[PDB]
């Protein structure tokens, strides 16, 4: 097997050639410089999957070298395979792979070609390093790699200040999320000595005999960190802002690489979450609570970008809920399902805003499935997907395997949020593409266009082993949960038929009414997460600074030299030049002299 | 017997640069350059014979290489120098950052650069014998006797935008400050050195000797503290660290004499081996007020690197952050955490340097440091910006450079001795990605707010461009893997480690 250090490196390499090119090579060069990394990366992943499943699905582990070892701190410098490992590699592989061929038709012409591509291959190496990491720590490596490629790439069009504004708030608000994920890395060192997963999990339960509160709080800072990488609560009001950038990059980070990470971390250390039910109810609950809030925000943005952000973000609370339900095996499948759909959604939108021109609302325009045929039954099959149409799409297929994880683990409050949220995704998606849409046979299109179909639900990832299976649900309550899903979401379905497709009077009355309007600029700014996190940690810290800005500590170390000078000036008056005075003063220190002699005898 | 050599090259050096310029103008850089790639080699040659790998912790005193010469006998005062694996590392982070100043201060010709190149090598030569004196007298003669040059050169050869008169006020606030601590670190070795000679009856200045000398606590508590506010103003520790950014903003524009002389710390180094093994009990007594003075200081240095509007005052107040972490490193009992300060040190030196070099480059391009004034250099220039997005980026804590390291085996041997002041430490990182990000934002990126930031700049030499890309990838090395510079300083860590923790 043993091609995984090549799977690393040639985005590196990539990375490398492409910032040292600095625009002076064609942009045929650099487009097949970095498009031929990222391939042959997928090549590699496609050689290592075959070698994978030719033995008995074995765990494989390539240590290269030695990190840091400081006494019994030894960090190591180790890659380990397994089938979560394998399915991650084969997602961003492959749907990196389409999103730069894509992205190399469709920055034709454009300024930082080169370092467009240079960034991206540097994400993608960054993301390969967090998904085959051995250890905590190399983990923390890709982490960190994959928030500064996202800043780096939100801000891609620097000259706008707002794409600088929204890159430095999303790194800033992932910053503290990889700052509760080094508290976690901190509690899991400190109690076992060691951060590989294997090993955590072998002397985890021996050292928690007496007390659970450090693996409590360990497990709760690793769910910090999640949420916090994957924007979800508390920390998710980044992603919406997020797509200041190009559309490749939105399609990366919100389909391959980046939201993704917070759910391989609670599935590679599930064994920690397992022995602190709690926290892991909390994932769930936290899932389903950002899941609910983004489909009731997506509702009434004006963008196609921030709503398929907030669908980003109510897909993740979906991973977030299966996670908290242990209905690992779906939360994965979601993850591969949505990574599909997700990646085709935004290239099909990204081809919509480069047809039309200025970036404009989706209320302006109205009957564009005419205008663009190919491109309408992409953000059809998306769409599809996304609002799970049943035993057509694998969205369909990934909820309802959610659905049955969360009823097999007696999860009613779980399934009902669930069940309401995908009534909403479906209201959502389809309000937004019959508002937009009612009123050249690319190969990444088509790849993503079989894939988002029931096609994409016949691949199954190779989890058997690595995480516990789901319970089974009964017969008759597996078929009447898919029958009530498909229900609902037919119902959503022409609900937003109903409403968004015609004369919009319903809607539009609705909108005008005081309640009306109240719920619609609530909603539209994430339930006012945006402006209390500006009201209690932006304007504070500007406060300070501003306060600070001329160092309060250097006048107050400055004084004696004050002192000294005013002390200076009035000692010099006794020197006026006055022999009088001299011979006064000389008498005055006889007089103070002998009284003090006298005094103290 | 080849320490000497180490200290007596630079000055010799400076001495001939000096008499050299008669020869030519730009004669004294080659010169210069010639005996700082000497110290370099020297030093590596140190490295590589040295054996530092193999070397296990024996316990305080254990130095790999030694000289011994007397010179004040009356006092019992030696010119005694000893290196071992931490004092190794810093000579050749000072032989490196002296090439660097070197490199950086070529094609500045000039009438009196002979002198300039002078107090260079004579800054850097009592650099070393700072790191390499095991002895009070000469630890403090050579502490006091590098800021002479550091005076002159911010004064006479300084920031040529300047009034002249606030080059003057600068400097001799640096040197107040710098002088005046380190008289009260003279009393603390005279106080120490006189308890020594009543406890037994005879005369030394030696650190060995005055190792394991019987005082009261208020006495090592005193003696503790002079010690301690010598290091803390040079460190900077707050709130003796208004000298630092007004030094660096006025000192010479090319930036060489910030990495020959501001921004190496000798004072990390200096707690290492003099306050925690010389006053262990009286150490342990101060590190709640120790450390929680390093969180205020990474926190007070990042609120003030966000409100700058200078580069030069940015990247110091970014110093003080860091060696706050440091200066919470230092005053735990880990061994991990003393390896991540050491490993921090290198790497901030290393980033930092990068930084200053870059902002010399800037400002000769752009004849301007404001940052409120210039912005969207990135489609201006050729290598600058990019090279200082990595800069910003390793002085941010990213994983793979070395900084992220350092702090993060700081972080951890803080968490396993004292886990709030860690929490409030890691919030201190947040706060340090906050600033490099406005940095970036207010210089490099958006709409030019000048005419002179709206103008093609030309692109930076060969030299200066090969210099930063050796930092570069020195800094690259370092984060991917830091496994020899660990395996350096082990030895001498564990010496000063197992000294602290069980004499208490
Ligand atoms: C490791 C796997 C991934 C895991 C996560 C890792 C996270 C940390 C990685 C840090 C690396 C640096 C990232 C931030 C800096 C990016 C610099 C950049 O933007 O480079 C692009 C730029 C070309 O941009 P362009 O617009 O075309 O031109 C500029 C003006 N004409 O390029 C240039 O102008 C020239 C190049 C500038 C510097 C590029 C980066 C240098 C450092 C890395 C390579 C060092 C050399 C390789 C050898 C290392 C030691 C063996
Ligand atoms: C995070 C990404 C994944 C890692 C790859 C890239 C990392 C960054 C590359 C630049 C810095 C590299 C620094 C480390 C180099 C290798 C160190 C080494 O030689 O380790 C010794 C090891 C021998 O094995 P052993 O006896 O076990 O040694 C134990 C070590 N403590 O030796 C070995 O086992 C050698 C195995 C092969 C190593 C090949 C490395 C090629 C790297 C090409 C990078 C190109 C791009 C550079 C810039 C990257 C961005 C900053
Ligand atoms: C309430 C309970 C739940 C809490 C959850 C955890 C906290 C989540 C915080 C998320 C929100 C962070 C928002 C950050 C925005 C940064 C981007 C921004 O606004 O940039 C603007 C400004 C740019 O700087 P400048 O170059 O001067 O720009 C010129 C004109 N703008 O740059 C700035 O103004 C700088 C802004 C700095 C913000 C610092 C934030 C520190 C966060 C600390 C979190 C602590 C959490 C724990 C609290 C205690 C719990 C016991
Ligand atoms: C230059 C060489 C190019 C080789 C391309 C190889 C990949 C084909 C195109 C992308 C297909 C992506 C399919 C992803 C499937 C993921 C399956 C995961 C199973 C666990």
């Amino acid at each position: 097997m043993n091609m995984l250090a090549l799977t690393i490196i040639l985005p590196l390499i990539g990375f490398v050639l492409l910032a040292f090119s600095r625009g002076r090579w064609s942009e045929n060069v650099s487009a097949i410089v970095g498009v031929g990394s990222v391939g042959l990366a997928a090549l590699v992943t496609a050689f290592i999957g075959v070698d994978f499943f030719a033995n008995g699905e074995q765990t494989y582990s390539q240590p290269l070298w030695t990190w840091m070892s400081v006494g019994d701190f030894n960090i190591g410098f180790n890659l380990v395979l397994d089938g979560l490992s394998l399915t991650m590699l084969s997602v961003v592989t492959g749907v990196g792979f389409l999103i730069h061929m894509y992205a190399s038709w469709y920055m034709r012409g454009e300024e930082g070609y080169s370092r467009f591509f240079a960034y991206t291959n540097l994400f993608i190496a960054s993301m390969v390093v967090l998904v085959l990491a051995d250890n905590l720590l190399l983990m923390y490596l890709g982490w960190e790699g994959v928030g500064l490629c996202s800043y780096l790439l939100i801000g891609f069009y620097y000259t706008d200040p707002k794409n600088g504004a929204a890159a430095m708030k999303a790194f800033v608000v992932t910053r503290v999320g990889d700052v509760f994920l080094a508290f976690a890395l901190f509690i899991l060192y400190n109690e076992l000595g060691t951060l590989n997963f294997r090993e955590m999990v072998e002397l985890a339960p021996a050292h928690f005999a007496d007390g659970n509160n450090m693996l409590m709080w360990a497990t709760l800072m690793l769910l910090g960190g999640a949420v916090g990488k994957s924007a979800q609560l508390p920390l998710q009001t980044w992603l919406a802002d997020a797509m200041a950038g190009p559309t490749p990059v939105s399609a990366l980070i919100h389909a391959a690489t980046m939201v993704t990470a917070g759910v391989y971390l609670i599935a590679r250390t599930h064994g920690l979450f397992l022995m602190t039910p709690e926290v892991l109810h909390l994932v769930g609950i936290v899932g389903a609570v950002t899941l609910l809030l983004a489909g009731f925000a997506a509702l009434v943005q004006t963008d196609i970008k921030r709503v398929l952000a907030y669908s980003t973000m109510s897909q993740i609370g979906y991973m977030f809920l299966a996670l908290g339900v242990q209905a690992w095996d779906a939360a994965i499948f979601h993850l591969m399902t949505h990574a599909f759909f997700k990646a085709l959604l935004f290239l099909a939108s990204g081809s919509v805003i480069l047809a039309c021109h200025h970036e404009q609302n989706i209320f302006k325009m109205g009957g564009l499935r005419k205008s663009i045929p190919l491109v309408y039954l992409c953000f059809l099959v998306g769409g599809a997907a996304l609002s799970a149409l049943p035993l057509v799409t694998a969205g369909f297929f990934s909820k309802d395997e959610i659905l049955a994880g969360a009823m097999a683990n007696g999860h009613i409050n779980l399934m009902v949020a669930g069940l309401v949220g995908a009534f909403m995704t479906s209201l959502y998606t389809f309000r937004m593409i019959f508002i937009v849409f009612h009123g050249t046979h690319s190969l990444p299109l088509i790849v993503l266009l079989i894939l988002s179909t029931f096609v994409g639900a016949l691949i199954v990832p190779p989890l058997q082993g690595v995480l516990p299976q789901t319970t089974e649900l009964a017969h008759g309550s597996m078929l009447t949960l898919e029958i009530t899903s498909g229900v609902v979401a037919v119902v959503g379905i022409l609900l937003a038929a109903w409403l968004w497709l015609g004369k919009r009077t319903l809607v539009t009355s609705i909108a005008n009414s005081a309640p009306g309007r109240l719920l619609s600029t609530w909603w539209y700014n994430a339930w006012g997460f945006d402006w209390l996190y500006d009201k209690v940690f932006v304007k504070p810290f500007l406060g300070i600074a501003w306060l600070l800005k001329r160092d309060p500590l250097n006048s107050m170390m400055n004084i004696p030299a004050v002192l000294s000078r005013f002390a200076g000036k009035g000692l010099l008056l006794s020197e006026n030049g006055y022999l009088r005075w001299y011979v006064a003063s000389m008498s005055i220190g006889a007089v103070v002299v002998l009284a003090l002699l006298m005094v103290l005898r | 017997m080849l320490l000497p050599w180490l200290i007596l090259i630079p000055f010799i050096g400076g001495f001939l640069c000096w008499q050299t310029e008669r020869f030519g103008v730009k004669v004294p850089r080659w010169i210069a350059l010639i005996t700082m790639g000497l110290t370099l080699a020297l030093s590596l040659q140190l490295w590589l014979q040295g054996g530092y790998s193999l070397t296990q912790s024996a316990g305080i005193p254990q130095w790999q290489s030694e000289f011994d010469m007397p010179w004040i006998p009356r006092f019992g005062i030696s010119i005694h120098l000893a290196i071992d694996g931490l004092s190794l590392l810093m000579v050749v982070l000072t032989g490196l950052l002296g090439v660097l100043a070197v490199l950086c201060s070529w094609k500045e010709i000039e009438k009196y650069q002979g002198f300039f190149h002078l107090n260079l090598m004579w800054i850097l030569g009592g650099v070393i014998g700072v790191f390499l004196a095991i002895d009070m007298f000469l630890f403090f003669f050579f502490w006091e006797m590098m800021l002479v040059p550091m005076y002159f050169l911010i004064a006479l050869w300084g920031h040529k935008a300047s009034d002249g008169k606030t080059r003057i006020t600068a400097a001799t606030k640096f040197f107040i400050y710098t002088q005046a601590s380190g008289l009260v670190m003279l009393i603390a070795i005279l106080a120490l050195v006189f308890v020594h000679y009543n406890a037994t009856g005879v005369w030394t200045f030696n650190y060995e000797e005055l190792l394991n000398t019987p005082m009261s606590s208020g006495v090592e508590y005193l003696l503790m503290l002079g010690f301690f506010i010598a290091f803390a103003v040079k460190m900077p520790v707050v709130p003796l660290h208004g000298w630092l950014p007004d030094a660096h903003s006025q000192a010479p524009t090319a930036g060489s004499v910030d990495l020959a002389g501001i921004l190496l710390k000798t004072a990390a180094y200096g707690l290492l081996r003099f306050s925690l093994p010389l006053f262990p009990n009286a150490s342990a007594e101060f590190a709640p007020i120790a450390m929680w003075l390093g969180v205020i200081g990474i926190f007070y240095g990042a609120w003030m690197a966000f409100a700058q509007t200078d580069i030069k005052r940015l990247i110091a107040y970014t110093s003080v952050s860091h060696m706050g972490f440091v200066l919470i490193a230092i005053y735990t009992g880990s061994q991990l955490a003393y390896q991540g300060a050491v490993i921090q040190m290198i790497a901030h030196g290393l980033s930092a340097a990068g930084l200053f070099i870059l902002c010399g480059q800037l400002y000769e391009r752009i004849h301007t440091r404001d940052m409120r004034m210039m912005g969207g250099l990135w489609s201006k220039m050729k290598w600058l910006p990019a090279l200082s997005l990595f800069f910003a980026v390793a002085t941010l804590g990213m994983p793979g450079t070395g900084n992220f390291v350092g702090e993060f085996m700081i972080l951890f041997g803080s968490f396993q001795v004292v886990p709030v002041i860690t929490v409030i430490s890691t919030f201190g990182l947040v706060f340090a990605s906050v600033y490099s990000l406005a940095m970036l934002h207010r210089a490099y990126f958006g709409k030019a707010k000048s005419q002179i930031a709206s103008q093609e700049l030309p692109g930076m030499s060969l030299r200066e461009l090969f210099m930063i890309l050796l930092l570069v990838v020195l800094l690259v090395l370092l984060g991917f893997y830091p496994q020899p510079i660990l395996d350096t300083s082990h030895s001498a860590i564990g010496n000063i480690q197992q000294w602290f923790v069980n004499s208490v």
